[PDB]
RNA sequence: CCGAGGGUAGGGCCCGUGACUGGGGCGAAGUCGUAACAAGGUAGCUGUACCGGAAGGUGCGGCUGGAU
RNA sequence: GCUAAUCCCCCAUGUGGACCCGCCCCUUGGGGUGUGUCCAAAGGGCUUUGCCCGCUUCCGGAUGGGCCCGCGUCCCAUCAGCUAGUUGGUGGGGUAAUGGCCCACCAAGGCGACGACGGGUAGCCGGUCUGAGAGGAUGGCCGGCCACAGGGGCACUGAGACACGGGCCCCACUCCUACGGGAGGCAGCAGUUAGGAAUCUUCCGCAAUGGGCGCAAGCCUGACGGAGCGACGCCGCUUGGAGGAAGAAGCCCUUCGGGGUGUAAACUCCUGAACCCGGGACGAAACCCCCGACGAGGGGACUGACGGUACCGGGGUAAUAGCGCCGGCCAACUCCGUGCCAGCAGCCGCGGUAAUACGGAGGGCGCGAGCGUUACCCGGAUUCACUGGGCGUAAAGGGCGUGUAGGCGGCCUGGGGCGUCCCAUGUGAAAGACCACGGCUCAACCGUGGGGGAGCGUGGGAUACGCUCAGGCUAGACGG
């Protein structure tokens, strides 16, 4: 545009839409599981991925992924959640943090234990 | 015609790009002082106040480098680059401390100060700023 | 549960009365001088206006009136009394 | 009242004062009117005290009141020596 | 803290002898003489063309591992040198060499910088008569690094100083042997320190 | 010092008060261009002697009314109904800007 | 007199929610046909209008970003 | 019902000050003078015809404020019209003082596309983070200003408050009670609870610095100086140093020859984090007292929470390592297990019986009392482009005129000097940032000194360019 148009209108600063609205500004949000079930993934992947619908303290109900091999989550399980989608489960925007509240860590895990919330084994 | 100063710089650019020996710009005292700088710094051979069908003009005599060898014989320009800085739609004025160095010294910035039209070196040697008219190399 | 603040309050109520009493009397005599001067009665107007002026400056002695406030009341008092008598004239006594 | 006193700067267990003039109602280390010296109670420098007496005597003139251990240090610089 | 594990694997990984042990670094049982290939299962397999990131990471890991310094302290020194007016490459090496634990090693009080650090950290060193047990101390020109006289009757420091008798130190140094004291002349140059390192490649690694 | 501004009187329909339109220029602080801006000052005319279209000077003054902090300093020029129309034409155009 | 507020009455804006309803996005492993891309088997697209289970068709006028 | 005073009041005195009116100077209510009128007070203690602490009136200073003005200060125009104390006038009231601040009357004004009004969000700045700069983001800690003190309203006292730990009232809530009635306000310091992903000791001392009161001694001070807990951040430090095999065992790989972990371990010598014992601060010398003179000056003394701490000396034990990652971007590869399953994933993508991509292992890479993850800000993003982008077919020319505001505008001369340029000068607090030096053994941290900037106020100067005013021209434009 001309310089006069810029004096008249300016340049538009565009805001960044959060990909984690349910957290409401927080790094984590506590919640309660409602549905604990498996969901199948989008093409071209095939699986039975473990998900929980979580009713949050931020006033939201959201689906969150349960990472690692095996879990112990059921209806009324109290979980903590963090940001992070599953490229491949549309709608899943968050992850349950293993080793917090009622989420058990992964049993027998050895590599990458801080994720998956597993204590060092003797 | 909204900007005779940029029209003249543009008359020169279109002319040098097709290696004409001279081109006529309609005359004015503020232009003479501008061409006065281009000749004294060697970007042009000079000029003379001529008259086209009864109207006062300026005939600007261009200079180029030596004929070149290879596929493209066209000689290198002496005025590689000339463009308007301050314009009717946006005036540009600098103080002496913020005058620029065109092309790391190898270029000239033409200014209009209240000591007349000067180069960036002349304006820095007189400690005055002004309107940054254009830049040449 | 207590304070020397209790002391400070009991004193503010005693000072409150002294301030209000003085300003009461000043107001009354000010308009009394003004009203007398309206029908002036110049000797009696200026007589009272002198008593209003004393109570004003006695107020501004302590923490009841400020200098400029006392000075302001005095000005408009004398300004009103003179320009009232001057509707009939002529001032017997002073000032001024 | 204007006062000449010691605004503590420095850091913990390392006090460094600026002998300073400010309104008495200021907080210790708040905006001061002007600085007229520094003070190092530990004496760990070739001049752990300094005083602009040309100014320190002016503030005493217009009625600044020095603190006790400020006057003690304004004395060691000779603002009182007649 | 500092690195503590095997130090020959460092040389073998960097493809260059880093003189990190003292006198076995000159024996024929130095690992570089016997196996001059990287450590681990695949050491003897044919290398692939390293990326420019690889090249620059390696040169930086060389210069670092040489001084046995943490990446944290290494990077702060580089950032100090980078602000400083003048050529950053020189100043970086200059600041590195100005570390007490490094000078103590240069003076031959210890065979290795590791040994120097356990010397300095144990107070067996003084600077201008002041006992200093800090490996990070920035020795300045005109200083004086002696052995703690209350340690001068110590086997290791004597045997070390014996082999330094008449031995040259860098131009930027001077060693009063027999008196167990040295002096920091000025901060050295790229010329004085021929390190098996193109330090310009370290400027480039940190500009990324 | 007391601020002094120049401008034209755009209304005088008030008792002892005239409205002085005052203009100023400055480079736009990001796009450089020189831009114009104007503002109206309620000016104390204690002699009702300044008239529509007069160019005057006003000087910052002890407050007179709610919006009056300037008295007229001196006349600068008279008969500038050309400037007064530019102000009026615009205000008239505002009716064509509604819904 | 003014006056916190309370009461009566009527407006304006915003948010949450609602039997039911409209279409949308995604899923993909289904049913129907095959509208577009080739002259895509009626050249295509288009504003509008009327119509048809659906893609879409037809009328009127326009474009070529249409093969031969 | 009694009584005291530095309590209140009355009278005198009037240096002086206050007000009215006149005159001079001045110029918004600044200074001066003339008549009249009006207004002062408080004593106490000593070493007692002299001191000190006080009290009264006035001028001045200094400091701290109030009020006013120019300029700057976020998102939505799917908020476009707003306004009756509204805008101005006169007169009054009110104040320390200007003002519709308040009131009465008079007039019909005031504001808005240069965004009024309305909706949303936000305490603002010094600075802070980022960035090549321009810019973007932010305002926690420290410093300055503002606002608030359960929600509201209000005034009183006072130099100053419409007062966090003062008063009155209304409301919401809570508690005590002898059931008649009463009380309360942690957004002070700790501490409890609730909420939350999440944020500390119901610690010590007034020794220092600072504040209030006091002639002084001194008293009070959750300001403060310190100690406590949290890897929350940065900085420093340790878990050892040297020697030590063509190279133990174990584990991994293997073409079964061998290769790897690996000088790594063991082992040898050497040093000696911790812990033990002895000594032990700086921070603190003023106020005070003596002489002098209660001054100048010189002497003398009391006093340390931290702390028996740092630190010094002597002794003295080899004395925690963990986390992420190894398809590509991106530095680090093999074996097994699994077989589109279980799983991984920031993007591209891995997995369907020989997976460097899943799970473990061996090995490797990267960091290290940390390492990762999640969230958010700036950068990479010249991807809102001022520096520094575009619109035939990629997203992008309004269907076409006409024209309002606005933006922009030909040749020559002169006047003014608005923009613009230069010089001087004031301001641009302190901290921070930056260069240097110095102090804690280094650093972090901190001290001392140095260099400026924009921006705005004032004074002086310049006139090419833009602007303005005046005169002239004909090349644009318009008419014949
Ligand atoms: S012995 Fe050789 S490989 Fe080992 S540390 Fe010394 S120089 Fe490096
Ligand atoms: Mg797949
Ligand atoms: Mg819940
Ligand atoms: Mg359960
Ligand atoms: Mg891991
Ligand atoms: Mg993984
Ligand atoms: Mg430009
Ligand atoms: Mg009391
Ligand atoms: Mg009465
Ligand atoms: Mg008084
Ligand atoms: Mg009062
Ligand atoms: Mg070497
Ligand atoms: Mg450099
Ligand atoms: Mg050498
Ligand atoms: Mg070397
Ligand atoms: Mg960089
Ligand atoms: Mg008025
Ligand atoms: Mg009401
Ligand atoms: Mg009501
Ligand atoms: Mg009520
Ligand atoms: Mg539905
Ligand atoms: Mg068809
Ligand atoms: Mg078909
Ligand atoms: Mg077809
Ligand atoms: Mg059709
Ligand atoms: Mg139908
Ligand atoms: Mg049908
Ligand atoms: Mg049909
Ligand atoms: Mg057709
Ligand atoms: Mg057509
Ligand atoms: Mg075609
Ligand atoms: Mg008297
Ligand atoms: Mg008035
Ligand atoms: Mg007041
Ligand atoms: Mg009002
Ligand atoms: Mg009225
Ligand atoms: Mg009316
Ligand atoms: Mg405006
Ligand atoms: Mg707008
Ligand atoms: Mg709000
Ligand atoms: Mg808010
Ligand atoms: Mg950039
Ligand atoms: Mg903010
Ligand atoms: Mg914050
Ligand atoms: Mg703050
Ligand atoms: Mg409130
Ligand atoms: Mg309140
Ligand atoms: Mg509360
Ligand atoms: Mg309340
Ligand atoms: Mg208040
Ligand atoms: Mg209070
Ligand atoms: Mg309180
Ligand atoms: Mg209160
Ligand atoms: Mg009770
Ligand atoms: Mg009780
Ligand atoms: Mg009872
Ligand atoms: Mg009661
Ligand atoms: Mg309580
Ligand atoms: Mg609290
Ligand atoms: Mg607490
Ligand atoms: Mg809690
Ligand atoms: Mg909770
Ligand atoms: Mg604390
Ligand atoms: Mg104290
Ligand atoms: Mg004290
Ligand atoms: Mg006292
Ligand atoms: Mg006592
Ligand atoms: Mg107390
Ligand atoms: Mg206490
Ligand atoms: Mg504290
Ligand atoms: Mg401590
Ligand atoms: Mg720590
Ligand atoms: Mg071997
Ligand atoms: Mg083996
Ligand atoms: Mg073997
Ligand atoms: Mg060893
Ligand atoms: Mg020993
Ligand atoms: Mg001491
Ligand atoms: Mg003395
Ligand atoms: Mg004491
Ligand atoms: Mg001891
Ligand atoms: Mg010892
Ligand atoms: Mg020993
Ligand atoms: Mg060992
Ligand atoms: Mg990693
Ligand atoms: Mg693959
Ligand atoms: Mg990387
Ligand atoms: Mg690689
Ligand atoms: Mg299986
Ligand atoms: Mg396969
Ligand atoms: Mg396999
Ligand atoms: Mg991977
Ligand atoms: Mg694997
Ligand atoms: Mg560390
Ligand atoms: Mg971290
Ligand atoms: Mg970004
Ligand atoms: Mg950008
Ligand atoms: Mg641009
Ligand atoms: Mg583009
Ligand atoms: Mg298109
Ligand atoms: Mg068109
Ligand atoms: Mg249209
Ligand atoms: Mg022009
Ligand atoms: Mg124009
Ligand atoms: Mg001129
Ligand atoms: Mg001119
Ligand atoms: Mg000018
Ligand atoms: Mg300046
Ligand atoms: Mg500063
Ligand atoms: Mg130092
Ligand atoms: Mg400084
Ligand atoms: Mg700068
Ligand atoms: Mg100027
Ligand atoms: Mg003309
Ligand atoms: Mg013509
Ligand atoms: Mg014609």
């Amino acid at each position: 545009p001309t310089i006069n148009q810029l004096v008249r209108k300016g340049r538009e600063k565009v805001r960044k839409k959060s990909k984690v609205p349910a957290l409401k500004g927080a790094p984590f949000r506590r919640g309660v599981c409602t549905v604990v079930r498996t969901v199948t993934p989008k093409k071209p992947n095939s699986a039975l991925r473990k998900v929980a619908k979580v009713r949050l303290t931020s006033g939201y109900e959201v689906t969150a992924y349960i990472p690692g091999e095996g879990h112990n989550l059921q209806e009324h399980s109290v979980v903590l959640i963090r940001g992070g989608r599953v490229k491949d489960l549309p709608g899943v925007r968050y992850h349950i943090v293993r080793g917090v509240y009622d989420a058990a860590g992964v049993k027998d895990r050895k590599k990458s234990r801080s994720k998956y919330g597993t204590k060092k084994p003797k | 015609l909204t900007d005779p100063i940029a029209d003249m710089l543009t008359r020169i650019r279109n002319a040098t790009r097709v290696y004409k020996e001279s081109t006529d710009v309609p005359a004015s005292r503020f232009k003479e002082e501008i061409l006065r700088i281009l000749a004294r710094e060697g970007f042009i051979k000079g000029y003379e106040r001529v008259d086209v069908d009864g109207k006062p003009y300026l005939r600007v005599y261009l200079k180029y480098g030596p004929r070149r060898q290879g596929p493209d014989p066209r000689p290198e320009q002496v005025i590689h680059h000339i463009r308007r800085i301050s314009k009717p739609g946006r005036r540009v004025y600098v103080g002496v401390k913020e005058i620029p160095r065109v092309r790391r010294g190898l270029g000239i910035a033409i200014l209009s100060t209240s000591k007349g039209v000067l180069t960036d070196r002349e304006a820095r040697k007189l400690g005055v700023g002004g309107e940054l008219i254009c830049e040449v190399w | 549960r207590n304070l020397s603040a209790l002391k400070r309050h009991r004193q503010s109520l005693k000072r409150r009365l002294r301030n209000k009493a003085k300003k009461s009397a000043i107001k009354t005599l000010s308009k009394k001088a003004i009203q007398l001067a309206q029908e002036g009665k110049a000797e009696e107007a200026l007589k009272i206006m002198r008593k209003a002026e004393s109570l004003i400056d006695k107020a501004a002695k302590g923490s009841t009136l400020h200098k400029n406030a006392a000075a302001r009341r005095k000005s408009r008092l004398m300004r009103k009394v003179r320009q009232l008598l001057e509707a009939a004239g002529a001032p017997l006594i002073g000032g001024g | 009242m204007v006062k000449i006193r010691l605004a503590r700067f420095g850091s913990k267990h390392n006090p460094h004062y600026r002998i300073v003039v400010t309104d008495a109602r200021r907080k210790r280390d708040g905006k001061y009117i002007e600085k007229i010296g520094y003070y190092d109670p530990r004496k760990t420098t070739p001049d752990w005290l300094k005083v602009d007496v040309e100014r320190a005597r002016y503030w005493l003139s217009v009625g600044a009141q020095p603190t006790d251990t400020a006057r003690r240090l304004l004395r060691q610089a000779g603002v009182f020596r007649q | 803290g500092r690195y503590i594990g095997p130090v020959c694997r460092l040389c073998r990984r960097e493809g260059v002898k880093l003189y990190l042990k003292g006198e076995r670094c000159y024996s024929p049982k130095c690992a570089m003489e016997r196996r001059p290939y990287p450590p681990g299962q695949h050491g003897q397999k044919r290398a692939r063309r390293p990326s420019d990131y690889a090249v620059r990471l390696r040169e930086k890991q060389k210069l670092r591992r040489i001084y046995g310094i943490s990446e944290r302290q290494f990077r702060n020194l580089f950032e100090e040198a980078s602000k400083k007016k003048g050529v950053t490459g020189s100043v970086f090496l200059g600041l590195l060499e100005s570390r007490l634990d490094n000078v103590v090693y240069r003076l031959g009080f210890a065979v290795s910088r590791r040994q120097a650090r356990q010397l300095v950290r144990h107070g067996h060193i003084t600077v201008n008569g002041r006992r200093v047990d800090l490996p990070s101390y920035r020795v300045r020109p005109g200083d004086e690094i002696a052995v703690a006289e209350k340690s001068r009757n110590l086997e290791l420091i004597r045997q070390n100083l014996e082999a330094m008798k008449g031995r040259k130190v860098g131009p930027w140094l001077s060693l009063d042997v027999e008196g167990m004291k040295g002096k920091f002349l000025r901060l050295p140059d790229r010329e004085d320190l021929a390190l098996p390192v193109n330090e310009q490649l370290v400027i480039e690694f940190y500009s990324r | 010092p007391k601020k002094v501004l120049t401008g034209v009187v755009v209304s005088d329909k008030m008792q002892k008060t005239v409205t002085v339109l005052v203009e100023r220029q400055f480079p736009h602080p990001l796009y450089g261009k020189v831009i114009k801006r104007s503002k109206k000052y309620l000016a104390h005319d204690p002699e009702e002697k300044y008239k529509l279209g007069d160019v005057v000077e006003i000087i910052e003054s002890r407050p007179i009314s709610k919006r009056k902090r300037f008295r007229v300093l001196r006349l600068v020029e008279s008969g500038r109904m050309d400037l007064v129309e530019k102000y009026l034409i615009r205000r008239q155009n505002y009716e064509s800007l509604s819904k």
